């Protein structure tokens, strides 16, 4: 061994394993999922209820970065809002120096440059967070990005990160998302975070849903409770 | 055809083994890992087909290979010095299990609690089939345990 | 961010500085080259072949100059050259602007050793794994100066440096005498690359270039061709 | 183990060790309960000695006027947290003049904790705080960790034996939402009996209480004070 | 499956006993055996034992 | 053959070789990908492949090609978390270039200064070297077109068809005897000599759908990156 | 590079006896077999001709490690 301890050596075949070893501690938070519509992004993230101590909409794995940027986030939650500031900090520096409002394929540019940056050193270590971060804009459309702690960013018609990665997405791939508005969705994005998640394994689980697109006038916000109580409505029907 | 578990080594691998044994009413056979290491020459690997063999003759049967990085050590190229002997016990052990002349009779079932060390001849698909591994128990499978 | 701030070279209990030991063994894995000085001027010869036919021959250059008269060549790794280089042209420059003088050939080795050896001792860094040649023709007598990565330096009439030095030094210690023109330097310098080159030295396998009192210039490929016909 | 060293190093398992080391001084100091109603926040903790002759060492503080905390670990870095949590409040009362809220004084704190836990020979804060507060939208319990992770929760406890304490506040919380600061509090000292060896409870000068409340700053009771609350608790059964 | 008489597949461990010389009194009366049947092939399996 | 930490930091081995720099060049191998670039008579271009294996990816931003400045083209291998850094310093280098000196820099001085830097790194013994490879296109005025390599030592060399990536040797060996019978080369024909190295090397014979093409050419000499559709043309073409 | 071919030529030349052994088999299995081997070699070798041995891999015979105790 020794061959993996700092970020600053390779192996002896050519990889390194301290950014491989941080891509692990994402597989032990639980999942979020973000598909986009034809007309905006929806996101949706599946939370643990821990104990029955905790208050319902503590500690939200779900933040909001700009006016018309989310971020939902899978990883060790420390790391998760620490990024989360840099990002919001980011766009503020865009807009009071170009006049407008910072566009998603300079933004995740910007951030996934600064989480490259510490998988070069040995003074610091490699963030142990992966996140998605999507948009709409009235003169771009729908934009959907996700980083690995690598700092690798593509776009996406949908994407999952978490425990059961590829027992989501294929299922996501069932959908048609070329086409469906920002409605019907919101009820087939918690569908498919109701069969993964056996009962076994957890007793009880928290639904977290986000929103954005021109009915939302391209604002980011939180589902209304309506809303998503029709998709919890829509819950129990796939016993069949 | 062949079985492998794997994990870290309290979650309970044995204690599958064990239990299969009381189950079916079939020709059970273990094995030690070290016990496939002879003195001279020829002789773990003349044990080997000497296993398989015994189970071959009663023909429902399955066999159990406990502590597998014994012998299924990583083969490596080197001069001046290393064992080979070990290699030759496991290599008949790839061909007696898997190759010229296939059986359907005996099922192999094999346990280790370390992975990286062993060779990927021995694990390609058709010598260990089905990789299963054993987490440790989360929070209500202790609950259960105790 | 920052560095390391500490010396990953120290003294054997045998007391040998093991790293510059093992950056003399990079030098002699390079490139043959030698250097001949003889009355008139300086000939700097090396030995550059490409590693397939698909190579641009004429887009990067062993022999290089530093300034109107002082030219450079080296045998060692590449990268570590092209650091060098660049750091004596500017001290070529410093010197210039402040006495308004081309800089003696001499000083010029007193500074580029200088940065060799204060980059042997500093934190965090390992040594260079190149050794030089500098000619030059200050006033009116030539000469030629070695360095090497310890931050040594000599005063050679003739050497070689890269692969099969050691017979490069025993062929021009028979060829070598103190009264030579510059062309007959040229002839003897291809006659000592063809120890160690391939069966073709073509126009395009080797690079030569010579001071004057006109000054370092650079041999084009025509009458390179020229030496190297009717030669060995 | 070689992956145990230093807090830039990931364990080959994905869990660096030197914050999980750092939740083993968490576990070292004596408990503490905070719990809330509607209108209150209030936390209880536990003292201890060395001797009989020394005195006992205090841990409720005094933040704000609406905010105050309580430790467990090692005291050096939690008055190195306190003096940042006092600063943090009294320079927005003095750019804004407002009281500065709860749930934004946190998310301060877990940006200071996390930038030590990301660089090279800089160790966590071994630190335990329970904090008891008031926005604009009434009491708050925020717990934090050395991990920088801090939780919204209703009723949480901490320290040595705490889990005892937490199995106590799970099958009485649907009480808590209803009743005065009388039996709020003493629900809250129904648990840190829970949390002790079955001879010694509560005598008066190892237990201390911290109640904000809607008209009522925020206010520390300690060893004579203590005895108005105290009374009024039956016995242990046995 | 071409030629069932003449073709020879060795295992490359059953070769090797732990007796002076009869690991090599094997590839002498192989190669002995495959003269006398003149077309004939030679297999070796896995002669990383060997 | 090894003494010291030589297998972990960057210092010299006894033999005087030194391994974290050539465990770096097979750390472009685990791309899995190969690109091809051809000089021609008046024009260069630049082939390379893109693997999409899911159909939920935005197949539009997975382009290797990046335009660095208005009239000059390049293609990264490698992995790709370092590679678009050092596009990132790439675009910077060259409007500095501008701004200093007024004029267009040329495209070997462009490669020399991003040379200069990957030297650094393997000059410190803390920084961590930047696995990935970098191929240079440009028209140049008094040259014409030339063609650059920078790899991840601080080597680099004008080429007249350079290969990089997992088939790297196989390609070089079809395009040295397809140089050395000296045909001369059109427009049309550089692009058919190229496709057909990495087609005979792979032996794909592909679609249009998985590779992507960039040009420049003296009369139009804007970096531009090729059509599917004229893609196809040259395609169709090329199965006569 | 051409042991084995050039001990071929020289054997097709000769006018003397040609005694032509390979060096691995000398180990029998029946112990005093091998020096028995030996010896009748060049005792063959003596009362033939004016001969020529030819030994080849003699790394089957000549090492240098020894274990005397197998
Ligand atoms: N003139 C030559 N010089 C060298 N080798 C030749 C020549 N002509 C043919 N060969 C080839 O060289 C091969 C090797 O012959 P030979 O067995 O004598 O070499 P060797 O040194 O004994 O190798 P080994 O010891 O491995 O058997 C022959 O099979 C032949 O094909
Ligand atoms: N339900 C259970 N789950 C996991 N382990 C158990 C369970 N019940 C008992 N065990 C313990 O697990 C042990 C099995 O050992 P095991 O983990 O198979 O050793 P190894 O894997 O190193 O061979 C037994 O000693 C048994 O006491
Ligand atoms: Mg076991
Ligand atoms: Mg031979």
């Amino acid at each position: 061994t020794g061959y993996d301890l700092s970020a600053s050596t390779f192996s002896p075949d050519g990889r390194v394993f301290q950014v491989e070893y941080a891509m692990k501690a994402v597989e032990n938070s639980s999942t979020a999922i973000g598909i986009r519509c034809k007309d905006g992004v929806v996101f949706g993230v599946e939370k643990l209820v821990l104990s029955k101590l905790y208050e319902e909409g503590s500690n939200k794995r779900l933040f909001n970065v700009d006016r018309h940027v989310g971020m939902a986030v899978a990883g060790l939650l420390a790391d998760a809002r620490s990024l989360a500031d840099i990002a919001r900090e980011e766009a503020s520096n865009f807009r009071s120096n170009f006049g407008y409002n910072i566009p998603l394929k300079h933004l995740a540019d910007r951030v996934a440059m600064y989480v490259h940056a510490y998988t070069l050193y040995s003074a610091v270590r490699p963030f142990g967070c992966s996140f998605m971060l999507g948009s709409y804009s009235v003169n771009d459309g729908a934009q959907l990005y996700m980083i690995d702690p690598s700092g690798v960013s593509y776009g996406y018609w949908g994407c999952a990160i978490g425990k059961a990665r590829q027992a989501a997405k294929t299922e996501i791939e069932k959908l048609q998302m070329k086409e469906m508005t920002c409605r019907d969705i919101v009820k087939e994005v918690a569908k498919i975070i109701y069969i993964v998640h056996d009962e076994v394994k957890d007793k009880a689980f928290e639904l977290e849903l986000s929103w954005v697109g021109e009915l939302t006038n391209g604002r980011h916000e939180i589902v209304p409770k309506d809303i998503r109580e029709e998709a919890e409505k829509y819950a129990k029907e796939s016993l069949k | 055809k062949g079985v492998l578990m794997y994990g870290p080594p309290g979650t309970g691998k044995t204690l599958l083994a064990r239990a299969c044994a009381a189950q079916t009413k079939a020709t059970f056979l273990k094995l030690a890992g070290p016990q496939l290491v002879q003195m001279f020459i020829g002789d773990g690997a003349k044990l080997v087909r000497d296993a398989f063999a015994l189970a071959k003759e009663k023909a429902p049967s399955i066999i159990f290979i406990d502590e597998l990085d014994a012998i299924g050590t990583k083969r490596f190229d080197s001069e001046k010095a290393g064992d080979r002997e070990v290699q030759r016990t496991m290599l008949e052990l790839l061909n007696q299990l898997d190759g010229f002349q296939p059986n359907t009779q005996v099922k192999v079932i094999a346990a280790t609690n370390r992975v990286d060390i062993l060779d990927p001849a021995l694990l390609r698909s058709g010598r260990l089939d089905r990789k299963i591994e054993f987490p440790m128990p989360n929070e209500e499978a202790r609950a259960r345990i105790m | 961010e920052r560095g390391y701030s500490f010396s990953l070279t120290t003294f054997s209990p045998s007391g040998k500085l093991v790293q510059i030991e093992y950056a003399l063994a990079a030098v002699a894995g390079g490139a043959p080259s030698v250097g001949i000085k003889a009355a008139n001027g300086v000939v700097l010869a090396t030995e550059k072949k490409q590693k397939s036919i698909l190579y641009d021959e004429r887009s990067v250059h062993k022999v290089e100059p530093i300034t109107k008269h002082i030219g450079l060549v080296y045998s060692g790794m590449g990268p570590d050259y092209r650091v060098l280089v660049h750091r004596a042209r500017k001290l070529a420059q410093q010197y210039y602007l402040v006495y308004q003088e081309p800089i003696p050939t001499a000083q010029l080795v007193q500074r580029v050793a200088s940065v060799m050896q204060e980059y042997t001792q500093s934190g965090g860094v390992r040594p260079f794994g190149v050794s030089l040649l500098i000619c030059g023709w200050n006033e009116g007598r030539p000469y030629l100066f070695q360095s090497d990565p310890s931050g040594a330096y000599f005063a050679w009439k003739a050497t070689a440096m890269g692969k099969n030095y050691v017979n490069g030094k025993t062929f021009l210690e028979k060829r070598y005498n103190e009264d030579l023109e510059l062309e007959d330097a040229i002839h003897t310098a291809i006659l000592t690359l063809k120890e160690s080159f391939e069966g073709q030295m073509t126009e395009d396998n080797i690079e030569v270039g010579i001071c004057n009192e006109a000054g370092f210039r650079r041999l084009t490929p025509t009458e390179v061709k020229d030496y190297l016909a009717a030669i060995a | 183990n070689q992956y145990d060293n230093d807090v830039t190093v990931w364990s080959p398992q994905g869990r660096i060790h030197q914050i999980e080391y750092a939740m083993e001084a968490v576990k070292q100091g004596s408990a503490t309960v905070g719990l809330k109603s509607k209108t209150h926040a209030v936390l209880v903790a536990l003292k201890r000695a060395q001797s009989e002759l020394a005195a006992h060492q205090k841990k409720i503080l005094h933040v704000d006027n609406h905010i105050g905390i309580s430790i467990a670990g090692l005291t050096a870095d939690a008055r190195l947290l306190c003096n940042f949590m006092r600063q943090e409040c009294l320079d927005s009362r003095f750019v804004f003049d407002r009281p500065l809220p709860v749930s934004r004084l946190v998310s301060l704190i877990g940006s200071k904790t996390q930038i030590p836990t990301q660089r090279y020979g800089r160790r966590p804060y071994g630190v335990g705080l329970l904090i008891a507060g008031y926005d604009d939208m009434g009491p708050h319990i925020f717990q934090t960790c050395p991990s920088a992770n801090y939780f919204d929760c209703r009723a949480m406890s901490i320290g040595a034996r705490s889990q005892s304490a937490r199995t106590y506040l799970e099958r009485h919380m649907s009480e808590f939402m209803e009743c005065n600061l009388n039996e709020l509090v003493k629900h809250g000292l129904r648990a840190l009996r829970e949390t002790l060896p079955a001879e010694q409870d509560l005598t008066t000068k190892n237990v201390s209480i911290g109640i904000v409340g809607k008209d009522l700053e925020f206010t520390i009771y300690d060893d004579d004070d203590v005895s108005p609350f105290l009374e009024g608790l039956e016995e242990r059964p046995q | 499956s071409q030629l069932d008489c003449n073709f020879l597949k060795v295992v490359s461990s059953s070769i090797v006993d732990k007796y002076i010389g009869e690991s090599a009194r094997l590839i002498r009366e192989m190669f002995n055996y495959a003269r006398d049947h003149q077309p004939c092939i030679i297999f070796m399996d896995e002669i990383d034992a060997i | 053959s090894s003494a010291g930490f030589d297998r972990h930091i960057t210092i010299f081995s006894p033999e005087g070789r030194l391994y974290q720099v050539e465990y770096a060049f097979k750390a472009i191998n685990q791309g899995g990908l190969t690109s091809v670039a051809v000089r021609g008579k008046d024009c260069a271009v630049i082939v390379t492949q893109k693997k999409v294996p899911d159909k939920l990816l935005d197949s539009s931003t997975v382009t290797h090609l990046f335009k660095i400045t208005e009239n000059i083209g390049c293609v990264m291998t490698g992995m790709t978390a370092d590679s678009r850094s050092q596009v990132q310093r790439a675009r910077y280098e060259a409007a500095n270039w501008k701004y200093k000196y007024g004029y267009e820099i040329p495209v070997d001085m462009l490669c020399k200064r991003i040379a200069d830097i990957s030297q650094v790194y393997t000059q410190n013994a803390e920084m961590r070297p930047l696995g990935c490879c970098m191929i240079l296109i440009g028209i140049d005025e008094e040259q014409g077109p030339q063609v650059y390599k920078c790899d991840p030592a601080g080597y680099y060399c004008g080429f007249k068809a350079t290969a990089a990536g997992v088939k790297q040797t196989e390609s070089t060996s079809f395009l040295e005897k397809k140089v050395k019978k000296k045909f001369d080369w059109t427009f049309e024909q550089t692009v058919e000599t190229a496709i057909t190295c990495l087609s005979t090397v792979l032996s794909i014979d592909f679609k249009p759908s998985e590779i992507e093409v960039g040009v420049v050419t003296v009369e139009n000499p804007k970096f531009r990156i090729l059509t599917e559709a004229e893609i196809d043309a040259h395609l169709v073409a090329l199965a006569e | 590079c051409g042991k084995t071919m050039l001990a071929k030529a020289v054997a097709h030349h000769t006018t003397a006896a040609f005694i032509r052994v390979v060096g691995s088999e000398f180990v029998q299995k029946y112990l005093g077999e091998g020096p028995r081997m030996v010896r009748d070699v060049f005792r063959l070798a003596k009362e033939n001709a004016p001969a020529i041995i030819f030994i080849d891999e003699i790394d089957a015979i000549a090492t240098k490690r020894f274990d005397a105790q197998t």
